[PDB]
RNA sequence: CCGGCGCGCG
């Protein structure tokens, strides 16, 4: 009670590098979908990736 | 529902209207022209003369005096006396058809009833394959008729096809095919594999196949498993036709539709019977699919289901009603013929068949349920439920485990969140906001069509059935994305063939654009729902249905915008039926006059629901106000200004406070008590009935022997409690004498309150005595107390465990103490972040004098859309009102507050705000129970079960295990013998404890063991208990 | 048995011509609207309220410009929403109001100008 | 057999082994997936 | 003071 721990919106801390990592995964998913459309990888390879 | 949210009762409204138009005519047909055995007297109905007349009792009167709201059926009949060759046609009386209210509920015996929808497998052909013991794949095709008749086509180990009908009755295809007359020659030509069928032709089957009748007899032998050779007869075919053809060969309009599709057949629609080609065509796919040709049928797919509304349930009971009438007439025409009389057509038909089968349909059918009237939210959501249970549907034990799961065909039709809790989980569904019932029993949701340049497309909103749902690429994203290319090549998430993709906009066919498309009413009332875990969304929906209407109601500062829809479609507020001007307003009525039509609208004042919740209406307009047709006139209970208002906006802090909010406890302030913030009215009903006994009818009188005048002080001369008297626990309500033992009606425990309504009413009947009924209604004003349950709209529930004075509560930097204190540890484990968003925005709205109605999933516009909305509105309230603590740049949403006991600030900033908190029905004064001793069961002689019966608590086997784990062998014997059923030892314990003189061991058997011995004696088994003395080895027989 | 939800009647150019030619006792209010026009929804609701207010003391009619475009252009309509207040006296001159004018402004025009 | 089926495809269904001009990626995908997964 | 059916709570 004396310290009175609480919980705010900005207390929910995402790590600083999420945006870097989400963009990296988005760039790799964009490249594979183009080459899957090209017929350079098959469906299971795209589904696994 | 193309451009607006449809009425929540529109499915009930349209279904009932369909029954009136086509259900009556389609069922008044098929009524046989009844003829006697001699053919002398012919009775028939003229269905084109059918009529319905408006009910004589008003809808308010039907519920007031426990009647049924129904309309008369007055078809005309023609009776033919060929003896006289004269015709007599009269308007005969068939029965009463119950009428649905504009809200979608019926009234039977003064009880509101709702007919819920049912889900069951759609008729057609279904292909399944199941592994055997050795893993060999076994394919199967199943015919489903219009009445659930399943015709299973199976391939065995020897590739022999058997038309299985039951678990044992097995019939080959050739015998079944030749049973109808398919000659053995043509069966081979119409299939791709004539060899397979010919390989199974034993010389015994060929002779029976060669002739049509021998196949029928052999088919009967295998279907019936009856020893002997049956004789071919017309009755045998009719007996088989009712059992087999009537139940397993009529597909119906829907059944033909699917068979034409799944078996790829160009058969006319009007053919509602299973054509013999379908069976032979099915065998082609069944054997053909074994070789990789095609795909199996998905049984959980919504395209293989149908929905039965009130239209189907009321029409079906009419099928039973008229079939019940013909058996009445047949007995009646035969009875009057034997007397050689000429009976009028009215006397041949009584109203009992129709009236009783509808009276007993609402009473007994599981799909007919009592309307829940706790609050306006419960009135509308009850009618929109979808159940797999009920007649013709799977039971909880019967239910498959692959069912109860979410299927991709449910999206936009069945809410993925709303379901029942317990054994019936996943079996009771709920319709979505925009869902619609199609013309084939299928659920439809609207999607926006994107088409090419050269297309008219007058209306681009088309409702999509689940069968055609898979074959469209439906996107839910937006088009706010551009790069150095063009917009059509930007990628968005989409659905196609029951999977989720990421394709370009130019490949998208349909868009899902409605905000409340995929949710039910319960989940659509949760603001910031996208920040709550879906597990708590199910819990939050249930809790909103348990909210108690408060004596004073107020609108929520933060909402979703669906509160206005709920208020309009619930019927609780008064809605104008005619444009005009307001001329007079008061508590009891509102007078509206328009276009030479002056109406008077009464207002409900302190009425009772089925859940003991008060109903009350207050005017919302003033004299001299112009009104449009369909605009609000007055506000009902839990409704303010035309919106659903189930709770209050209170000042709230999220911090631990000395353990009084441990786990899920809630600490509140006295201001919520003496301010009557959470005060609710509760009305109970007490009924007494007068019966005619052998000694004479029961009498009601004020003069009751062996009673004090203090107990009877509130009675009038007639013997009934006076209107407006404060009764007490044990007080008298209705004084009744049974010849004379006192059989009066007394007030139960905890029922103290004020009597507000008394109804001394006689039910007029054909006897010399009419049953008198008395109904006493007692109001109870319940302020919030310790042990009451409160909850927010985010699955955040809690019990009040402590009430503090305002000077002890923590207070803000403006000096105001908070009203509730919540434990902050309940957020991370429950994962409902949407309550933190709502409290901060509720505080901002109260300072800015603003209300917010926010549609869900606002992050479709931008990232952190809810954060920008809440933070910017918090800063606006801070700046305008000069309250820098409202928005803190260091920690937005949180502020330093002070301890009300010391005046010192708490070390960490606390998230404070003004959320919307509800008061739930689950509360003390309805759960506290105690028992010393009293009444016991007649057979087991154990204490009764139930708080209402003053029963005791059960010590089950798991509780006995715990006592055996402790080794407390004497505590266990107390709860087994002389506190439960040892009749002799229960009376001695009552005596010793009042004198304090030590309790001895029972040493005898309780009445539960002696009860078991007699039952074992009834099976010719003797069970004796012997004691062998360790001193002299004498065997002693215990008395049992 | 069921009252109609809308009191403002839609008329053709010929029907409006006949109405204007014929003897008129109460003021006639002519509305030009199009269903594709966003402001015309609010004007429609305001005119429904006005029709409710003036039960038999005024006549509220509406003309769709997608059906009478040439007639609207002849009547000097430069945009939507546009209202024409036609007095029952043929000697007086009609009043054209352009924009989403307040309901009180309509009441003032009807009371003190028609 | 796989000599008369090919002839029947050619004659009745218009089959012909037209040259597929492939990119290095598609050529590598065809040549490398014939060995195994990884 | 008995059993079924339906709805709920933990």
């Amino acid at each position: 009670t004396a310290t009175s721990i609480s919980l705010g919106i900005d207390d929910l801390l995402t790590i600083p590098s999420k945006g870097w990592l989400v963009q990296d995964a988005e760039q790799q998913s964009l490249i594979l979908e183009k080459h899957h459309h090209y017929g350079n990888v098959h469906a299971v390879e795209k589904l696994r990736q | 529902g193309t451009s607006t949210i449809p009425g929540f009762n529109q499915i009930q409204f349209e279904g009932f209207y369909r029954f009136i138009d086509q259900g009556l005519i389609e069922e008044l047909s098929k009524f046989p022209k009844i003829e006697d055995i001699d053919h002398e007297i012919e009775f028939q109905l003229f269905v084109e003369t059918y009529q319905l007349v408006e009910p004589l009792i008003k809808e308010r009167d039907a519920v007031y005096e426990s009647l049924t709201y129904s309309s008369e059926l007055y078809v005309s009949a023609g009776l033919i006396w060929k003896t006289n060759r004269n015709m007599q046609e009269q308007r005969i009386f068939i029965g009463n058809i119950p009428l649905m209210n504009s809200l979608g509920t019926f009234i039977v015996n003064g009880i509101y009833r709702v007919v819920i929808n049912q889900i069951l497998q759609s008729p057609g052909i279904y292909y399944q394959s199941e592994l055997d013991h050795n893993g060999i794949s076994v394919y199967t095709g199943t015919i489903i008729s219009d009445w659930g008749g399943r015709l299973e086509l199976e391939i065995d180990k020897k590739a022999r096809i058997w038309a299985r009908v039951s678990r044992k009755q097995k019939i080959s295809i050739l015998v079944l095919s030749s049973a109808m007359g398919s000659n053995l020659r043509e069966i081979l030509e119409n299939v791709c594999y004539p060899e397979i069928f010919l390989s199974f032709l034993t010389d015994k089957e060929k002779k029976k196949i060669g002739s049509k009748e021998n196949a029928i007899l052999e088919f009967y032998q295998q279907f019936s498993c009856v020893g002997g050779d049956p004789i071919f007869s017309e009755s045998l075919c009719k007996e088989l036709q009712k059992k087999f053809f009537h139940q397993r060969c009529e597909l119906g309009r829907i059944g033909r539709r699917n068979i034409n599709w799944r078996l790829n057949l160009n058969i006319p629609q009007n053919n509602i019977f299973l054509l013999p080609r379908d069976i032979l065509a099915a065998a082609d796919h069944l054997i053909g699919m074994k070789f990789g040709m095609g795909t199996l049928d998905d049984m959980n797919h919504l395209k293989n289901k149908r929905i039965r509304s009130v239209a189907d349930l009321l029409q079906d009971q009419l099928g039973l009603a008229l079939a019940r009438l013909e058996n009445v007439v047949k007995g009646t025409i035969g009875g009057a013929i034997r007397h050689k009389l000429i009976p009028t057509p009215q006397n041949l038909v009584t109203s009992t068949p129709l009236t009783t089968t509808y009276e007993s349909f609402f009473g007994l059918h599981p799909l007919s349920q009592v309307l829940d009237r706790t609050n306006p939210l419960t009135q509308i959501v009850h009618g929109r439920k979808l159940s797999y249970l009920g007649p013709g549907g799977l039971t909880g034990r019967t239910a498959n485990f692959r069912i109860r799961d979410i299927h991709p065909s449910h999206y936009g039709r069945i809410c993925p969140i709303d379901t029942s809790e317990g054994i019936n989980v996943g079996l009771i569904g709920s319709l979505s906001i925009h869902a619609r019932i199609g013309d084939w029993g299928s659920l439809e949701s609207p999607f926006y069509e994107l088409v090419e340049k050269s297309k008219k497309a007058q209306i681009r909103m088309l409702f999509l059935s689940p069968s055609q749902d898979e074959y469209y690429m439906i996107a839910a994203g937006n088009s706010l994305a551009l790069n150095r290319g063009i917009q059509e090549e930007q990628v968005v998430p989409a659905r196609y063939r029951q999977e989720f993709l990421t394709i370009a906009w130019e490949e998208v066919h349909l868009r899902s654009i409605f905000p409340f498309q995929y949710f039910s009413i319960g989940a659509s009332l949760i603001p910031f729902i996208e920040h709550n875990d879906a597990n708590r969304a199910l819990m939050s929906s249930n809790m909103q249905r348990q909210a108690v209407p408060l004596s004073r109601s107020e609108k929520c500062i933060v909402g979703t915008g669906l509160e206005r829809q709920v208020a309009l479609d619930s019927g609780v507020p008064a809605i104008a039926e005619h444009e005009g001007k307001i001329l007079y307003t008061d508590t009891e009525k509102i007078i509206l006059s328009g276009n030479e039509n002056t109406l008077s609208i009464p207002l409900i004042m302190y009425q009772r629901s089925n859940k003991n919740t008060c109903m009350h209406q207050k005017p919302q307009v003033r004299r001299g106000k112009c009104i449009k047709k369909g605009q609000i006139l007055a506000d009902g209970a839990a409704t303010v200004g035309g919106e659903l208002a189930l709770g209050k906006n209170v000042l709230v802090a999220y911090m631990p406070w000395e353990g009084y909010n441990f786990e899920d406890a809630v600490l509140i302030s006295e201001c919520l008590v003496y301010g009557d913030i959470y005060t609710s009215f509760h009305i109970r009903k007490y009924e007494i009935q007068t019966h005619v006994t052998t000694q004479g009818p029961e009498r009601i009188t004020k003069e009751i022997p062996h009673l004090e005048g203090r107990l009877l002080r509130n009675l009038d001369k007639n013997g009934i409690v006076m209107l407006g008297s404060w009764v007490e626990t044990g007080d008298i309500l209705v004084g009744k004498l049974t010849p004379s033992k006192e059989t009066c009606l007394k007030l139960p425990i905890g029922g103290r309150g004020r009597v507000i309504d008394v109804r001394w009413v006689q039910k007029k009947g054909g006897s010399s005595y009419n049953p008198e009924i008395i109904r006493v209604y007692i109001s109870q004003k319940r302020e919030i107390k310790v042990g009451d349950k409160v909850a927010g709209r985010h699955g955040n529930k809690g019990i009040i465990s402590k009430i503090l004075p305002r000077q002890d509560m923590p207070y803000l930097q403006d000096g105001r103490p908070v009203d509730m204190v919540f434990n902050p540890l309940g957020v991370p484990s429950r994962m409902n972040v949407g309550q933190i968003f709502e409290c901060s925005l509720g505080l901002a709205g109260s300072l800015l004098d603003r209300h917010y109605r926010i549609a869900p999933f606002d992050e479709r516009y931008e990232q952190e859309a809810s954060r920008k909305l809440v933070f910017s509105e918090l800063y606006e309230a801070s700046k305008q009102t000069a309250n820098p603590w409202v928005f803190e740049p260091e920690y937005p949403g949180k502020s330093r507050i002070f301890d009300g006991r010391t005046g010192d600030p708490f070390e960490q900033p606390v998230i404070i705000g003004k959320p919307y908190i509800l008061k739930l029905i689950h509360q003390v004064d309805d759960k506290i129970h105690g028992r010393s001793s009293g009444h016991y069961a007649l057979v087991t002689q154990q204490p009764l079960r139930g708080r209402s019966k003053q029963g005791g608590q059960r010590v089950g086997e798991m509780e006995v295990w715990a006592l055996e784990g402790f080794g407390v062998a004497h505590i266990l014997q107390e709860m087994l013998t002389y506190k439960s059923d040892h009749i002799r030892a229960r009376q001695e314990v009552l005596g010793t404890t009042i004198i304090g003189g030590t309790i001895p061991k029972p040493e005898d058997a309780p009445e539960s063991f002696r009860l078991l011995v007699r039952e074992l004696r009834s099976l010719a088994l003797e069970l004796n208990h012997f004691l062998v003395s360790e001193k002299n080895f004498q065997i002693n027989r215990k008395e049992v | 048995f069921v009252r109609e939800d809308y009191l403002v009647r839609k008329l053709s150019a010929q029907e409006l011509q006949d109405l204007v030619k014929g003897e008129r006792k109460v003021p006639l209010i002519v509305d030009f609207y199009a269903t594709w026009c966003g402001p015309c929804i609010l004007m429609a609701q305001e005119l429904e309220m006005l029709a409710v207010e003036y039960e038999s003391n005024a006549m509220i009619v509406k003309v769709d410009t997608d059906d009478e475009y040439e007639f609207a252009r002849d009547m000097q309509v430069r945009g939507l929403p546009t209202l024409f207040f036609i007095s029952p006296d043929p000697s007086k001159d009609a009043i054209r109001t352009e924009g989403l004018i307040p309901l009180q402004m309509m009441r003032d025009i009807i009371d003190n100008d028609m | 057999t796989e000599d008369e089926a090919r002839r029947r495809n050619w004659i009745e269904r218009g089959w012909a082994p037209w040259e597929e001009i492939l990119t290095p990626e598609a050529d590598f995908a065809r040549k490398s997936l014939n060995e195994g997964e990884e």
